[PDB]
Formats: C-alpha cells, structure tokens, sequence
C-alpha cells in the first residue's frame, strides 16, 4: 500500500494523487508518521490549517485537467512520514477509503557513526536461571546494520534476537540485539563481544563476567 | 482540542473490541467524532463516524460490526467492534470530522456533495487480538565513559504491548532512550531504557525506572545501582 518516493534533500517534491478526479474535487492531505497521531496538511484543494507550515501546498480545482498534486518545497529529514490523499468528487459519492499513501524518503542525509552500549546479564537475572546481553546501537544512518556475536575468538550463531531499525526520535536509526544464554553458559566463555557493522565500518563493545 | 485513547490491549478473537475516547478542550455535543484504525501492514481505515445528532454512519467494509456512542456525561466517544479477528488488530485513532459543502452549480439541482475532513486527531490505541493470555513483565536492572555513563532498565517477557517506561516521573528527561520492542520467537516481547547520567552523579542521585503494563496490570518501579 506504499509507493516509494526517493527525494532529494532541499529540493521539491510532487506528490502526485494516486486517484483521478471524475469531477469536481475536494483533495485533503493527511500526513503520518509511524507510530504518531496522523496530521491534516491541507484540508482544501487550496486551503491550509493554522500552524501547518508554507511549503505544503496543493493544486486547486481550478480547471478539470489540473490533477491533485502535494508540493513540498525544501524538503527536511523530518518530512518523511506517509501522505494520504483522501479524493472526494461528484461521480464516486462516499469515498470511506483513504486511498494508497505515499511514504517520502528524504535522501542525502549525512552519515552518522553509530553509537554502541552493551550490557552484561544482570543478577537478579542470573538468579533466575537466565541470562540476556543487550547491544543497543543508536544514532546511526541509514538503517543498514549487521550484528554479530562473538564469544572469545568463537562466533555465536543461535540465540540472537536483533529488531528492526524503527526507531527514528531524532531522525536516526536505533535498533536493539539480544543473545540469550544461561548462567553456566555466561560464565563459561572469558569474554563476549557485540559486533555491529553500520556502512561496513566495524564498532564492537565488549563484556566479562565479573 | 486534545484526544486520548483507551482500551483493553488484548481481545481474543470471536468476542467484543470496546475503545473510549476522552476529549478535552471542547464540548462533545457541537462536534462530529469519527473512528479510524490501521492495522499492520495495512494503510489507515476509515472506521465510521457519529454526528452532533447522534445518527451514526459506518464504513460498509465493516459489515455491521462496529457501533460508535457518545456519552455527554463523562465527554466520551465510545466504539465497540463485535466479532473480532486476528484482522481487527490494529491502532485505533479517534478524531473530530469536519463537513464541508462542495457545489460545483446549483443547489436546487443536487449539483453538490459533501466531504468529511478530520483536523485533530488522537495518538491512538493499541489493541491487539489474539487468544493466548497477558503476562507480565520482568523488570531488571543495568548498572553502569566521557565523563558520563550509561544506566537502563530491561523490560522482557510481557504481551503485548503498549507499555510505557519512564524515569522519575518527569524529573529525568535528558538521555532517556527507550528502544523499540523485540518480538521474540517464543511470541514475548521486551524492551530497553537507557538513560545517559553524568559519573559524578552516581551514588548521590538516585534513579529509578517506572515500568507500566496495562494489558496485565502490573505497575513496578525499579532502583538500578552501579
Ligand atoms: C442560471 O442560474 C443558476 C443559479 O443562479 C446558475 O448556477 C450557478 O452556476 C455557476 C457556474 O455555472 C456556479 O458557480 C460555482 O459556484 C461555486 C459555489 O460558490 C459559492 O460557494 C462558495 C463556498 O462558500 C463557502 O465558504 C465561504 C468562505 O470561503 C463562506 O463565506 C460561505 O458561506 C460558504 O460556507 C463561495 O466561496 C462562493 O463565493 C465566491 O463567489 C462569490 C460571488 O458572489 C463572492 O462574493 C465570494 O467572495 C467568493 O469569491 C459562492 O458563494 C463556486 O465554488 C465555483 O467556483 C463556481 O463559481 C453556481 O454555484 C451555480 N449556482 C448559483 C446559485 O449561482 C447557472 O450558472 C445560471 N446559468 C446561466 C446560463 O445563467
Ligand atoms: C472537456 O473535454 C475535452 C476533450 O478532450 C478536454 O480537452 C483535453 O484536456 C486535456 C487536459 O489535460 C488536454 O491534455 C487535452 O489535450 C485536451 N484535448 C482536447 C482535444 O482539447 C477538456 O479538458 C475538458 N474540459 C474542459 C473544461 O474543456
């Protein structure tokens, strides 16, 4: 339900309606962000709500010919979201659906090194027969990652939970790894390290039983 | 206006979804409310809407499951959705619809239409359907580099999701990151919170995270030490 929109950064971007109009339109223009509350960019063909910054702008129904576009002009990092064209007209009545959205990907960011905690198991964890390393990275773009796991000089291949790099706070990529292990198995190996890969570039944290 | 979204976070299928939404800011008896939700992987969809004569309308996609209420006692929109599925998960948003009046001739003729536009909106709720029941989270501690240190809270083993940490209530903002949820193979999810506090105020502040799952219940406040 996503069509992809590679921009470039600074520049305009046409958002072209994926529904043609039969008539006369009313075109709103809702924009959202995963995981927050949607926003009504423009509400009429030609009409913006207050606080809605000026480089969101839409074609009017002027003429017939003129076919529902969203402009935005210099285009930030915090423009990426999904947009909705919600298309009502005279010939398609009721239109419950908010039709295909389009999902704006700013390029030419600048890169940013990512930044790497690792956590040992915890005590009471320990305690309770378990025992989880956590290797959180941060503050890194794109989302291209890769993590591995070494215990020592030897690889570790089951038993890794890594997420998605959802989270975007600040417009960067954070995703979270887990390495479940038991107790015996924690304080057998002399050390375990988290290797994370981010644009090829190696970064490992390392921790030991202590 | 502001808009907040409640629910119980897990449903099994074959039963009844019920959510609440509190308005503030406005009266509810001047005002057009609408339901809207959107499921994983799935665009948002329109649920329904009520007007200020309370004469509800629905999405015929939804074939007669969902009836939408207004209460003007508590100021609260209600939405109940019967016989729900595993389709139904979704987050459900709740806002205020606007109508306005689009002639292109005369009046008299029906030469116009009306169109419906939502303006405030609410972050929405998180309610997911499966049969498997809630648990309850395990909250343990990460005890902590340029002068700062690095200090979480590891939230696992809880379903599902929304579950909220904070530190201190409002008093610890600067550096709290809470990464996004894993969802294991064993159907769990957990998550962690890390907060960047500087060295010396280890051992004289004290920092204890608040981990909150509504789904189960369950409230616990977590004291980590270097
Ligand atoms: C035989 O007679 C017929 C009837 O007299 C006539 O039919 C007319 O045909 C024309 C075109 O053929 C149509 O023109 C179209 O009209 C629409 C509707 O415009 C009206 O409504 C909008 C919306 O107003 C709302 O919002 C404003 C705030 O923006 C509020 O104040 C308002 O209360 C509403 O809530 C409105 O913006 C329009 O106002 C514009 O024009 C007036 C002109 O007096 C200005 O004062 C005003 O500042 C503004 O510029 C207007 O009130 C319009 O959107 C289209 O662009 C298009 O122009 C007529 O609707 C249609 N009916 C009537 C009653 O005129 C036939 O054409 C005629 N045939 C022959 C051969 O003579
Ligand atoms: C009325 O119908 C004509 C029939 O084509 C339309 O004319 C076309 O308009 C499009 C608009 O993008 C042009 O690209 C075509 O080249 C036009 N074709 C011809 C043969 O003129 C016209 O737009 C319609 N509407 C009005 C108001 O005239």
């Amino acid at each position: 339900y996503v069509s992809p929109l590679s921009v470039a950064l600074g520049e305009t971007a046409r958002i072209s309606c994926g529904r043609q109009a039969l008539g006369s339109r009313a075109v709103q223009w809702y924009q959202h962000k995963p995981g927050q509350a949607p926003i009504l960019l423009i509400y009429n063909n030609q009409d913006r709500p207050s606080g809605i910054p000026e480089r969101f702008s839409g074609t009017p129904d002027i003429n017939f010919g003129t076919t529902a576009t969203l402009t935005i002009s210099g285009v930030e990092v915090g423009d990426e979201a999904d947009y909705y064209c919600h298309m009502w007209d005279s010939r398609s009545g009721f239109s419950w659906s908010f039709g295909g959205a389009t999902r704006l990907t700013v390029l030419s960011q600048p890169k940013a090194a990512p930044s790497v905690t690792l956590f040992p198991p915890s005590s009471e964890e320990l305690q309770a027969n378990k025992a989880t390393l956590v290797c959180l990275i941060s503050d890194f773009y794109p989302g291209a990652v890769t993590v591995a796991w070494k215990a020592d000089s030897s690889p570790v291949k089951a038993g890794v939970e890594t997420t998605t790099p959802s989270k975007q706070s600040n417009n960067k990529y954070a995703a979270s790894s887990y390495l479940s292990l038991t107790p015996e198995q924690w304080k057998s190996h002399k050390s375990y390290s988290c290797q994370v890969t981010h644009e090829g570039s190696t970064v490992e944290k390392t921790v030991a039983p202590t | 206006v502001q808009l907040q979204e409640s629910g119980p976070g897990l449903v099994r299928p074959s039963e009844t979804l019920s959510v609440t939404c509190i308005v503030s800011g406005g009266s509810i008896s001047n005002y057009y409310w609408t339901w809207i939700r959107q499921s994983p992987g799935k665009g948002l969809e329109w649920i329904g809407y009520i007007s200020d004569r309370e004469t509800t309308t629905y999405n015929p996609s939804l074939n007669s499951r969902a009836v939408i209420s207004r209460d003007t006692s508590k100021n609260q929109l209600s939405l109940q959705l019967r016989s729900v599925t595993t389709a139904d998960t979704a987050i459900y948003f709740c806002a205020t619809a606007r109508r306005g009046q689009r002639i292109y001739g005369v009046v008299s003729f029906g030469e116009f239409f009306y169109y419906y536009y939502m303006d405030v909106w609410g972050k929405g709720t998180a309610v997911t359907v499966s049969s498997a029941s809630t648990k309850g989270p395990s909250v343990f501690p990460l005890a902590p580099s340029g002068g700062t240190a690095a200090l979480g809270c590891l939230v696992k083993d809880y379903f599902p999701e929304p579950v909220t940490v904070s530190w201190n209530s409002g008093a610890l903002t600067s550096g709290v990151h809470t990464f996004p949820a894993v969802l294991q193979s064993s159907g769990l999810y957990s998550l962690s919170s890390v907060v960047t506090v500087p060295s010396s105020s280890l051992g004289t502040q004290t920092y204890i995270c608040n981990v909150n799952h509504k789904p189960s219940n369950t409230k616990v406040d977590k004291k980590v030490e270097p």
